[PDB]
């Protein structure tokens, strides 16, 4: 029952930011993360 | 120091079972070996020629007949290496754009911390740790990330005195109920005292401005120094 | 980007020829090549574009109430009201540059062209869709300031943001909020100068116009040389085949392959050459969408000329446009 | 920047002769291509400086 | 409050001459003040 799809792209999470003339968010804990990238020398 | 350990984990976890991730190096590998099998598979083309091999053209014709043939070959095999050659310098100069490009990020994500935005992968840059790999290098770029927030009111700046106050280094916050100064990356709350905070001018000027009171920690420092001295004075009122 | 072409060898050298096609397979796979170069300078048009508009994994949308404290994005954020979801300013770019075709269903130079198995490519992402990416950059701007490029979007007054931002040029944050009236009517009449500009003028847009201006008329040298003789006894195929007979038809094909072949490896190393100079083009626009518009950039004349505050991407055929908001 | 160059294609290939220039006739436009890819060359040589 | 310390006034070329306010000084003033007020009054008695 798989088959190949074909459908226009969705681009990401579509999103509304919470934004309003005196609203703040600030980020009471991170993350630390790594990542890799590999280049051609 | 658990955070780090714990995503070089997942760097190692992440490599040791997919075989997509180093696709870059390998498409310089497989172009290279491809052109040099496309530029061999022209020893086989006639160029309208009676062989592919020079040497049946020689174990057959002689001068007057085989210069005819072999001419054939010689401008088709040149044509052949004049197209490898423009190939391999045209990919050439993608390699050194690279090249260049990796010893940038060496100077200023290895040796430095820099502040351009997503160059040294995403995050916040902290720094990077350097690997090598065939004809390439790895980074491991290390990155401080914001996860938890949380929604405050805010404000511009501060009345207390007809004077307006604004944070030194941060922005004010209210809990919803009283204001604080805090760092604008990380939520730690103070008070707003004076050391905090920094004047200019006053309270009609600054649009969206609020109503609050700044604390000077030199007051009661002043004022405690106040009832110690009252009660010297009740004192000396007895002798 | 630059325009995609594909080039089918067989077609240029060869239209519906078999006699002419038995031929070309003399030289082995010298079209072959031709074809995997033109597909290589094709998947990095796409790789050039995704870099530089897919710098978010978030399509953010603005709120509908503007209160972004007297700031007028209205000429650079959607307007809602066209199907192409573009910006004011976006749409005075489109009309600027003239495109010869990209693809649009075909159902002048480009029937030649396809004619002769030149085809024109469309593009991974739509304009609509590259539109929509610049709605996103540009609408976490105004409400997430650096933020939403350095982890998840964390909201901020627009007049706040502006305060970090003036810290950042190294302005005390008072200064903004002592003139903050005046600050967004510079900001308005300056967006209100770009548009009376790019209206009025006829140079703006040379720097994409001759990218696309060199594409087409590469293409049209590349249908042009199907006119020479290259000291054959015609430039048209079948009057050779319909004239000659078998062996004495192979000279005159011969000397057609030994012109058109070196007429298509002239052009893909031109194309090649040429993809060098978009590559990097694309690499930097990909840097300032990065530096410029997900941030603040400490460094001198990168993000337009002046101490930098802020950035704001609008697309263009081809390419980007970067209005550069500085403090002079 | 390097030095400019620019290329009489007929006096390069055919200099002081008609007779090779009626044989380069027939390749048609090559002479202005190369022209013209020495002439990008040689304004951005001023564009770079 | 706006400046910082180092050495003695030869080492610096150029070096000019320019009252420095503290502005703790007139704070420890008002109170030196309120409490010679308040010293005289204790004479009263
Ligand atoms: C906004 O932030 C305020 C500071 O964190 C917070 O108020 C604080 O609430 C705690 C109790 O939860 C108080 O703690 C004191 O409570 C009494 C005071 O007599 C004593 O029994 C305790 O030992 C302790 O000293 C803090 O005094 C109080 N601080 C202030 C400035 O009021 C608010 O509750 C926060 N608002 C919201 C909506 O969460
Ligand atoms: C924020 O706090 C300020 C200080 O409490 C407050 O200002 C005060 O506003 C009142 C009401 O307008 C004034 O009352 C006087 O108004 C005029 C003179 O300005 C007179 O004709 C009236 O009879 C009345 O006496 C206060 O004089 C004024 N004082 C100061 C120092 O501002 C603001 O109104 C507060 N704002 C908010 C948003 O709460
Ligand atoms: C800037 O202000 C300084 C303080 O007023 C001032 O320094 C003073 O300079 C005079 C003149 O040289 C000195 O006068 C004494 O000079 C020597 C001892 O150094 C004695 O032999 C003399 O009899 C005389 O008493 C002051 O002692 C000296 N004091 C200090 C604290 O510096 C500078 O001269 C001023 N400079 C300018 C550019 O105006
Ligand atoms: C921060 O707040 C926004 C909305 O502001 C609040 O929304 C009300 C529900 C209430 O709390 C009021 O006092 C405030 O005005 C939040 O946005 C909501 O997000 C949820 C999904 O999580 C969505 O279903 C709602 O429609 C959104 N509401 C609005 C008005 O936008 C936002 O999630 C809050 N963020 C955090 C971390 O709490
Ligand atoms: C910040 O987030 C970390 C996780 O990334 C929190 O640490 C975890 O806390 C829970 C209990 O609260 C434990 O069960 C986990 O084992 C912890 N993980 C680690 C890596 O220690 C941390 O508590 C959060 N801190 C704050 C202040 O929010
Ligand atoms: C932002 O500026 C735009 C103009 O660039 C304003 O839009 C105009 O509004 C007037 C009055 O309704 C109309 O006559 C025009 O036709 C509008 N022009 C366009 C292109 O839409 C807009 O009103 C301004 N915003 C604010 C908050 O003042
Ligand atoms: C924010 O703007 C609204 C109008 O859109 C206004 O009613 C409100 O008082 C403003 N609040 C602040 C803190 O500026
Ligand atoms: C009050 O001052 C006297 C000296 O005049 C001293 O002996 C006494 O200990 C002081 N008492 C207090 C409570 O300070
Ligand atoms: C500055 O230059 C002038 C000459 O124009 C000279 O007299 C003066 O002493 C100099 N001052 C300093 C501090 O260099
Ligand atoms: C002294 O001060 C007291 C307050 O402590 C006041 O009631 C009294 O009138 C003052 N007397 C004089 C003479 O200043």
């Amino acid at each position: 029952s798989q088959s190949i799809i074909a459908y226009t792209m969705s681009l990401g999470a579509e999103n509304s930011v919470a934004y309003s003339n005196n609203s703040i968010a600030i980020p009471t804990n991170f993350t630390i993360s790594v990542t890799t990238e590999i280049l051609p020398v | 120091a658990n955070q780090f350990n714990s995503a070089i984990g997942k760097i190692q976890d992440s490599l040791s079972s997919t075989a997509s991730a180093l696709g870059k190096l390998q498409n310089v590998v497989n172009q290279n070996a491809q052109a040099l099998n496309t530029l061999v598979k022209q020893l086989s083309s006639n160029f309208g020629a009676i062989s592919s091999v020079l040497n049946d053209i020689l174990s057959r014709l002689d001068k007057v007949e085989a210069e005819v043939q072999i001419d054939r070959l010689i401008t088709g095999r040149l044509q052949s290496l004049q197209t490898y050659v423009t190939q391999q310098l045209i990919r050439a100069a993608e390699i050194r754009a690279s090249a260049n490009l990796a010893a940038t990020k060496m100077s200023e994500c290895v040796l430095g911390q820099s502040k351009r935005v997503d160059f040294c992968g995403k995050g916040y840059h902290l720094m990077s740790f350097p690997q090598s790999a065939p004809h390439g290098v790895v980074f491991l770029h290390v990155t401080y990330v914001p996860a938890q927030e949380k929604n405050f009111t805010t404000a511009p700046a501060i009345c207390h005195d007809g004077k307006a106050h604004f944070p030194r280094e941060g922005v004010f916050v209210s809990n919803g109920t009283h204001w604080f100064v805090t760092q604008r990356n990380f939520y730690e709350p103070q008070i707003i005292t004076t050391d905090n905070t920094f004047v200019s001018g006053n309270c009609d000027v600054v649009i969206g401005i609020v109503n609050n009171t700044v604390y000077d920690p030199l007051q009661p420092e002043l004022d405690s120094f106040k009832e110690e001295l009252d009660k010297y004075f009740k004192n000396h009122t007895s002798p | 980007s630059m325009t995609k072409t594909s080039v089918d060898c067989t077609m240029y050298i060869c239209g519906d020829s078999t006699e002419c096609s038995n031929l070309l397979l003399q030289y082995g796979s010298f079209c072959t090549q031709l074809n995997r170069a033109l597909t290589g300078i094709a998947v990095e048009q796409d790789k050039n574009t995704q870099e530089v508009f897919a710098q978010v994994k978030q399509i953010y949308k603005t709120p509908p109430i503007k209160d972004f404290g007297g700031f007028n994005f209205s000429q650079i954020l959607p307007d809602p009201s066209k199907p192409s979801k573009r910006s004011f300013i976006e749409d005075l770019l489109f009309n600027k540059v003239t495109l010869a075709d990209a693809g649009f269903i075909k159902q002048d130079l480009i029937c030649a062209q396809k004619f002769n198995g030149l085809t024109v490519l469309p593009p991974l992402l739509t304009d609509e869709m590259i539109a929509q990416y610049t709605s996103a950059l540009l609408a976490g701007t105004i409400t997430s300031g650096w933020t939403f490029g350095a982890g998840a979007a964390l909201q901020i007054p627009f007049a706040m943001q502006m305060a970090y931002r003036f810290n950042g040029i190294g302005v005390t944050q008072n200064v903004l909020y002592e003139n903050q009236k005046l600050i967004a009517n510079q900001f308005n009449s300056a967006i209100g100068k770009i548009q009376d500009s790019l209206s009025s003028t006829a140079s703006a847009l040379g720097k994409l116009q001759n990218v696309v201006n060199q594409n087409a008329q590469a293409l049209n040298t590349l249908v042009k040389q199907l006119s020479s003789n290259f000291g054959a006894i015609s430039s048209v195929l079948n009057d050779i085949l319909s004239r000659l007979d078998k062996v004495e038809a192979e000279v005159q094909i011969d000397r057609l392959i030994t012109g058109r072949l070196q007429s298509l490896q002239t052009y893909v190393t031109q194309q090649l050459i040429r993809a060098a100079e978009i590559r990097a083009s694309a690499n930097l626009a990909a840097t300032k969408m990065s530096e410029c518009v997900l941030g603040q950039s400490k460094r001198v004349d990168f993000c337009g000329k002046g101490y930098h505050l802020m950035s704001f991407p609008q697309s263009a055929p081809h390419g980007v446009v970067f209005l550069h908001v500085t403090y002079v």
